[PDB]
């Protein structure tokens, strides 16, 4: 009684019921590193300018 | 003009001065912390962004 698979069939993505659990971490990667901390705040104008030697500006 | 206008137009000046002058000696310090340490929002040079690798499911499994 074996009906063989259509053109199609047996390339399809099928799903699957499993009762094993997920592997929560497969590749054992560690703790990531913290990123920098990013910018936050309004924008203030430079204190007295460029501070180039003696430009004010 | 006044001895009180140059006079207090010498202080503000001075403080003015003497604040520019602070804040080059924090930026040079900053500088130096920010090369050594790599922790601030400068001297921060590219690494490869994580948002090119492909996760989806390869043709082999141990990868
Ligand atoms: C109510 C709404 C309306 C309000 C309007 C108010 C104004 C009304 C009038 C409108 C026009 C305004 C014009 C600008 C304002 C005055 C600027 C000023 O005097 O700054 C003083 C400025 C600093 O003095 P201060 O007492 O500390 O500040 C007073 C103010 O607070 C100055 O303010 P500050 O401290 O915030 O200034 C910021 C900063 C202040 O400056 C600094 O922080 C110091 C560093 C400045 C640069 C130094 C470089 C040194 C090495 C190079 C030298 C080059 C050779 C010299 C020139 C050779 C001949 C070309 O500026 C700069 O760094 C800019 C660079 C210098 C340019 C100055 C403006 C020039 C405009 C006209 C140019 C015409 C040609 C003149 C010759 C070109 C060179 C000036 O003086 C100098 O640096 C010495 C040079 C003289 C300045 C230029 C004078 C402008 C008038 C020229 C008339 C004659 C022209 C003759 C024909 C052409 C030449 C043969």
């Amino acid at each position: 009684g074996w009906v063989r698979p259509d053109l199609g069939e047996l390339s399809k993505v099928t799903k699957v019921k499993t009762d094993r659990p997920l592997p929560e971490n497969p590749y054992h990667s560690r703790a990531r590193p913290e990123p920098n901390p990013e910018v936050e705040g309004d924008l203030k104008p430079a204190r007295h300018g460029s501070r180039l030697f003696f430009w004010t500006m | 003009d006044a001895p009180e206008k140059n006079y207090e137009r010498t202080m503000a000046i001075l403080q003015i001065e003497s604040e520019k002058a602070e804040l080059r000696l924090k930026e040079l310090e900053v500088r130096r912390l920010m090369r050594a340490k790599g922790d601030g929002p400068w001297f921060q040079y590219p690494t490869i962004d994580k948002a090119l690798i492909d996760h989806s499911p390869k043709a082999t499994p141990d990868n």
